């Protein structure tokens, strides 16, 4: 799945898209995570929504930067008030 | 339009094929959901192993592939003495195919003798080789203690002692009275 | 010698492996049931003919 | 020279070879020594002759024969590679030879390498690959030229 | 000079029980050995208990190896045939989805 | 078409 | 009246039925031809020139064409050969494994429900062969559900693609999708498409 | 039928592990001596391995007799073995678990449908306790059962590189094995082992118990260990040999890291994605099996 | 010495490919990635297969 830039105004390339996963069991989630370490510019989530696995796939190393920073920011602002 | 062909006419058919010499399998009870195949091999504790029936994939009969579509043109480009009007119902001789049969299964027997007959030899027939040590001085060659190797019980023994349902006979450790051996040989 | 055709007897007549030949050596073998693992079970005359 | 014994007409050679032959640590034979049937068949597969011929060779042709036989590639697997070069979605049927038509698998490693050293040695490599893709859409009958 | 001997004056002498400088050959031509799992030759165990020299290992030359060959059943590199079955139309093809 | 019990082979591939 | 004859030996024969049926592969053969023999002397069916595979106008209406297309796909020529084998062999005995001849059909166009039919007919008119090649239709079948029923597929073949039957005589189902092979029908397992279980 | 000992099936001459060495037959406990290790700053720290699904694989119908431990070692340790879950006979050791089945277990590894003359085999009570178990390599490559490929690893670093202390912590940094080496040595090394009478390890590893079992694992650990090491050489990111004065220590780095290489490489064997599958499963059922 | 005539294609491909100049030093060769920088990256495991 694409995901749109959250402006709509801004219609450019998208950084990444989503992967959702057939899963459902641990050990399918293993597996695909081992297999995505052959894979090139990919990233997860410690867990997923709909309890449904899903990666991220980056169009350029910067992409991928860009939104792990955004991440280490939410977590760092979610650790502080835990 | 066909139906009455099928089940008024084919049936009967069917019923009596089924009663023929050869057709020896049951091959459906009538219930997908559950039924299996009967399933035997010709075996040997020598090391045989034929199943009777094996899944080679196409063979050169052409029996094993089924095309399905054959539905088509018996729904829709076959007649039937019923459809249509009349046409005398053909009741063939039993004669022929009762003979047939039996040529068949003669044929069989004579073809399966040799291999039935080579291997009745090879097998070494109803006896065992049988070492007597003797126990004591003074002995007759006939005279010790009876003995045989494993690969002889197996062969000879085992599956006769199997097929009249009787328990397997005792090991003997080094801690065995004479009382077990006598209830296991009356067993 | 007995006059019978025992050509293809012990032999798998494949369409695309071509024939082949089994060995027909079975002294001593029995008519057994076989459980769907492919294992052998003891005769019952209680389903067994 | 196992062969010769009580054949050679010559004493100490008879003799020698009788008492080496006769040490726990050396035995000849010739076979055949070892068969294998297949699982399904039930015919005879592999065998092992111990034939008259040097370690070397004999090495060379059972390390051919084990990477034959271990890959567990059957002619089957070859209708991946068709699949590839048909149409999307074309259906490939049968019939299932089994284990007894072993193949090696296809080696990804060793020919995409020769292909990238392919390609750095000889850059005209891109016009044989395109005249077979050209080939490929002329015969795909996607497109004609017409007089109109 | 003579590293290739195996072998020297096969022949008898009247007087002695062997020519001097007789050569039999070594008992490793003559181990047939036996096929490892590996498919690695092995010469015979020296004695029980032990699992075979390797062939490769040692510096002897062997002239009795187990060759594993395939039968006449085993076939590889024959051409195979199969029904190829083409899309019934190509419009309802898909060629997108992961 | 024709009735045919069998694989209708056409395409063979090389090893 | 006595009949100067040895009797007919029910053990031995069968016996030797058993040891040539592992050991003759052309004894299929043979009973299937007396077999189809009788069917042939019953003189029950016969192959009528004409087809009658479509109502009248449809096949040259263009509307119909693909349709008509899909059931020409399917509709083979009649031969009294075929046919009679076709019938013969729902009751000779059977020491292949049967295999279906396989279809290719994904099932984008209403008309493959034709393929549907011609399987739905098999099972009625030969239960038996039917029962033999039942798995390998299951797995047409199966593309037919998650093309035109996905929801109902998805909740199937969850509950499993085979399943096997317990000594209590309960199923068991796989929970796995897998397709089925007829190695299979030698098997434990069942495919799961005719468990008839709710 | 050959009777089990009071201790393992191992105890017997017949079923010796031994790895050609310095021109001799040594034992893999003396080999291990040679390996020497090289802590990195990373760490491994093991996880509890999860338990092995209840389900052992239907054994199809196979009327052949499988070579069940040439199929094994093959996978483990095979210099040219691929492709190991397409046959799918792993799961043959499921004919094998039923109570008072007509099956044997040969100590040729073969598994054969009925018991048959002039073949010895392993006691059906024990074969028993072991199919029990290791049919479920009959599931490594099914999706739903298997196994983790990455963490699992650790556990081999531990009960191979590990100091006892380390084994205790359960922690360990990650090491760099390493040994003075003959020319082809991992080579070498994995072919002496795939020739190991293993099922005689594994049968005894299920069927013992008390005082019998745990004697058997300390006897064995260095058996183990060396399976262990054949395994991570087949994993390790990367095998260089070292100049150290007129010897060459060949070194491995890493153990207990599975790097889920797939490339060829002359210098060890080669897990292609399947293998590692089955490698996997092996780890989890057996060091299930090697901790009670 | 080693040279063998080819299937009727693969002699027109060498006929296509040219002089078998190989101009390019093969010894310790290995492939890896540039920089369009010029700079020849080091093999990375998450990029190079």
């Amino acid at each position: 799945i694409p995901i749109t830039n959250s402006n709509i105004f801004d219609d450019s390339s998208t950084p990444y898209n989503v992967r959702i996963w057939h899963a459902p069991t641990m050990t399918e989630v293993n597996h695909i995570l081992a297999l995505m370490r052959k894979s090139t510019l990919v990233s997860t989530h410690s867990s997923w929504h709909w309890n449904v696995l899903h990666t991220f796939h980056y169009r350029s190393e910067s992409d991928m930067i860009d939104h792990f920073a955004a991440k280490i920011l939410e977590d760092w602002r979610q650790k502080e008030k835990l | 339009n066909i139906a009455v062909a099928h089940t008024d006419h084919l049936s009967v058919v069917y019923a009596t094929m089924s009663n023929f010499m050869l057709n020896f399998t049951n091959n459906f009870s009538g219930n997908h959901a559950t039924f299996k195949p009967d399933q035997y091999v010709i075996t040997s504790p020598e090391g045989s192993y034929k199943p009777i029936i094996e899944r080679q994939g196409e063979t050169v009969d052409g029996l094993t592939i089924i095309d399905t579509s054959i539905v088509w043109p018996i729904l829709c480009q076959c007649t039937y003495p019923l459809v249509r009007i009349m046409e005398e119902i053909v009741y063939p001789d039993p004669s022929t195919t009762l003979s047939q049969s039996l040529s068949v299964a003669q044929v069989l027997s004579k073809l399966t003798l040799p291999d039935a007959f080579i291997n009745m030899i090879l097998s070494g027939g109803d006896s065992v080789v049988m070492r007597t040590y003797q126990t004591e001085a003074d002995d007759d060659l006939d005279e010790g203690i009876r003995m045989t190797t494993y690969d002889q019980y197996l062969s000879h023994i085992r599956e006769r002692l199997h097929i009249t349902n009787v328990p397997d006979p005792i090991y003997i450790t080094g801690a065995s009275t004479p009382d077990q051996i006598a209830a296991s040989v009356q067993a | 010698i007995t006059d019978v055709d025992s050509t293809d007897y012990g032999k798998l007549t494949l369409r695309f492996l071509g024939t082949l030949t089994r060995s027909l050596k079975m002294q001593n073998a029995q008519i057994r049931r076989i459980r769907p693992d492919g294992t052998v079970l003891r005769y019952d005359d209680q389903i067994d003919i | 020279p196992a062969l010769l014994r009580d054949f050679t007409q010559v004493n100490w050679l008879n003799r020698d070879i009788t008492n080496m032959l006769q040490q726990a640590g050396t035995k000849y034979g010739l076979g055949l020594t070892e068969t294998r049937l297949d699982y399904v068949r039930l015919v005879k597969t592999i065998v092992g002759h111990a034939l008259n011929i040097d370690h070397f060779a004999a090495s060379v042709l059972n390390i051919n024969l084990r990477a034959l036989m271990e890959a567990n590639v059957t002619a089957d697997d070859r209708i991946k590679a068709l699949q590839a070069h048909s149409m999307i979605s074309t259906q490939f049927h049968g019939p299932n030879q089994g284990a007894l038509r072993p193949e090696l698998a296809f080696d990804h490693d060793h020919i995409i390498r020769c292909l990238m050293l392919a390609a750095a040695n000889y850059p005209r490599l891109e016009g044989i690959i395109v005249q077979i893709n050209t080939g490929y859409v002329a015969s795909a009958n996607v497109i004609r030229p017409v007089s109109e | 000079i003579s590293v290739a001997r195996s072998m020297r004056a096969i022949v008898n002498h009247n007087e002695v029980d062997r020519p001097r400088g007789a050569v039999a050959p070594s008992s490793y031509e003559m181990d047939t050995g036996t096929l490892s799992r590996n498919g690695d030759l092995l010469y015979s165990p020296v004695a029980n208990g032990q699992v075979g020299i390797p062939k490769l290992e040692v510096d002897h030359i062997s002239f009795s190896n187990v060759v594993s060959m395939m039968t006449a059943n085993i076939r590889t590199g024959d051409d195979m045939a199969v029904e190829r079955v083409n899309p019934d139309d190509v419009r309802a093809i898909n060629i997108r989805n992961a | 078409k024709v009735i045919f019990n069998g694989l209708d082979v056409n395409t063979e591939v090389q090893p | 009246a006595l009949r100067p004859e040895l009797a007919f030996d029910h053990d031995h024969i069968i016996r030797c039925l058993m040891l040539a049926a592992a050991n003759y592969p052309r004894l299929e053969g043979i009973i299937v031809q007396i077999n189809t023999g009788y069917v042939a002397s019953a003189n029950v069916i016969r192959p009528v020139s004409e087809k009658r595979y479509f109502p009248e106008n449809l096949e040259q209406n263009q509307s119909a064409a693909r349709l008509v297309s899909a059931v020409k796909a399917r509709a083979s020529e009649a031969d009294i050969s075929s046919i009679h084998l076709a019938i013969a062999r729902e009751v000779s005995p059977m020491f292949n494994v049967h295999e279906l001849k396989k279809i290719a059909e994904s099932f984008e166009d209403p008309s493959s429900i034709v393929v549907v039919l011609e399987f739905i007919l098999f099972a009625l008119f030969f239960p038996t062969e039917f029962n033999r090649i039942k798995g390998d239709i299951q797995n047409v079948l199966l593309l037919f559900f998650s093309r035109w029923y996905p929801v109902e597929y998805g909740i199937f073949v969850q509950r499993g693609a085979t399943y096997t039957i317990n000594a209590a005589g309960e199923f068991e189902f796989s929970g796995r999708n897998e397709k089925w092979d007829q190695a299979l029908y030698l098997s434990e397992h069942f495919p799961a498409l005719f468990s008839d279980v709710p | 039928m050959l009777q089990q000992p009071t201790g393992g099936y191992t105890t017997l001459e017949q079923f010796a592990f031994t790895i050609r060495n310095d021109g001799t037959n040594a034992t893999p406990t003396q080999f291990l001596q040679l390996l020497s290790y090289e802590a990195t700053e990373n760490e491994l720290v093991k996880k509890t391995i999860p338990t092995p699904e209840t389900h052992l694989p239907s054994a199809r119908n196979v009327p052949g007799n499988v070579y069940i431990e040439d199929a094994i070692t093959q996978a483990l340790f095979g210099i040219s073995a691929q492709n190991v879950n397409a046959h799918g006979y792993f799961s043959r050791l499921s004919a094998l678990a039923l109570p008072n089945t007509s099956a044997r277990l040969g100590l040729d590894g073969v598994i054969y449908n009925s018991e048959t003359i002039n073949i010895p085999f392993y006691d059906p009570a024990a074969v028993a306790n072991f199919a029990a178990t290791y049919a479920k390599l009959g599931n490594a490559s099914t999706p739903r059962y298997r196994a983790d490929m990455i963490d699992i690893y650790a556990h081999v670093g531990l009960e191979l590189a590990g100091t006892d202390a380390e084994r205790a912590a359960g922690v360990m940094p990650v090491k760099r094995a390493k040994f003075d080496s003959w020319e082809g040595s991992l080579i070498s090394l994995s072919r002496d082992v795939v020739n190991w009478k293993i099922l005689a390890f594994l049968i005894d590893l299920c069927s013992l118990e008390g005082e019998a079992l745990r004697a058997f694992k300390t006897r064995n650990r260095d058996v183990f260990r060396m399976m262990l090491f054949i395994m991570s050489t087949a994993v390790a990111a990367n095998v260089v040999n070292r100049k150290v004065t007129k010897r060459v220590d060949r070194v491995l780095e890493y153990i207990g890291v599975n790097s889920m290489r797939t490339a060829g490489r002359t210098a060890t064997i080669t897990y292609d994605l399947s293998r590692h599958e089955f490698a996997a499963k092996f780890l989890q059922l057996t060091f299930t099996r090697w901790n009670a």
